[PDB]
Formats: C-alpha cells, structure tokens, sequence
C-alpha cells in the first residue's frame, strides 16, 4: 500500500503547476524520492517481520 | 527388591531427560531461527 501510495503521488508530481508567463515548477527528483522512500520503508518492514 | 525398583525407575527419567536435551542440541537451530537470520540481514544490504 505505501509502495503504491509514493508511486502515485511522484508520478502525479512531475506535471508542471505554476503557468501563464512562468511555467514548469516540477520537482524533477520525485522519482527518487519516491524509490527512496520505498526502499528505506522496506528496511523497517523487514524489521518487524 | 523395591529399592532396585526405586532406582531403575528414576534412571527411566534421566534418560527422559538425557535423550530430550540432546534432541535439542542435534537440530540445534530449527527452520524460523535462520529464517529470521536470513531476513535480518536482506534488510543490510539497501544501503548502497
């Protein structure tokens, strides 16, 4: 669940969100962001497992 | 003749006692012990 939770929102960031005379404002890092919040998750799952 | 009786009867339960503890060293550590070793150390090699 978190896995698709933090693939879905770095994919839905990417979309550029200020527009008219200044464009883009997408965070081109989400991501790695996103796969690293995945994976650094996955070590505290396996923890608890 | 009793007291041999009395004596035999407490060797049946050392040997209880002999035979279980070695069942336990033989297979000393069962299938969840190391799966738990094996898992553990999955979660070491994300760091790179």
């Amino acid at each position: 669940a978190v896995q698709a939770s933090r693939l879905a929102g770095a994919a839905a960031d990417l979309v550029p969100n200020i527009f008219g005379f200044a464009g883009g404002g997408s965070r081109w890092g989400a991501i790695a962001e996103a796969t690293g919040y995945v994976m650094e998750f996955s070590a505290n799952v396996m923890n608890t497992e | 003749d009793a007291e041999k009786t009395v004596l035999e009867k407490s060797k049946a339960g050392a040997q209880s006692r002999f035979d279980s503890y070695g069942k336990l060293y033989d297979e000393n550590i069962n299938a969840g012990e190391n799966q738990a070793m094996t898992l553990r150390a999955s979660a070491a090699g994300l760091t790179t």
